[PDB]
């Protein structure tokens, strides 16, 4: 059981390496959807001044 | 061409080692 747990520890490290890249890709893919709303926000600076 | 009874007709009528070597190691 100690050998099974020592194998499962490096399998869990493999899944940490699996999960962190997906987290970073989510953080990247949030940015363009935010940036389109930033451009929609910057249009308001003249749409309210008119 | 004589018929035969039905009671005579009814009377006449590598995957193991793939886990052991892994269970010894882990």
């Amino acid at each position: 059981l100690g050998k099974v747990s020592d194998k499962s520890r490096e399998i869990s490290e493999k899944y940490i390496e699996e999960s962190q890249a997906i987290i970073q890709e989510l953080v990247k893919l949030t940015m363009e959807k935010l940036e389109s709303k930033f451009t929609k926000l910057c249009d308001l600076e003249t749409q309210l001044e008119m | 061409s004589l018929p035969i009874e039905d009671n005579y007709i009814r009377e006449v009528v590598s995957k193991l080692m793939e886990c052991v070597n892994d269970a010894v190691q882990t």
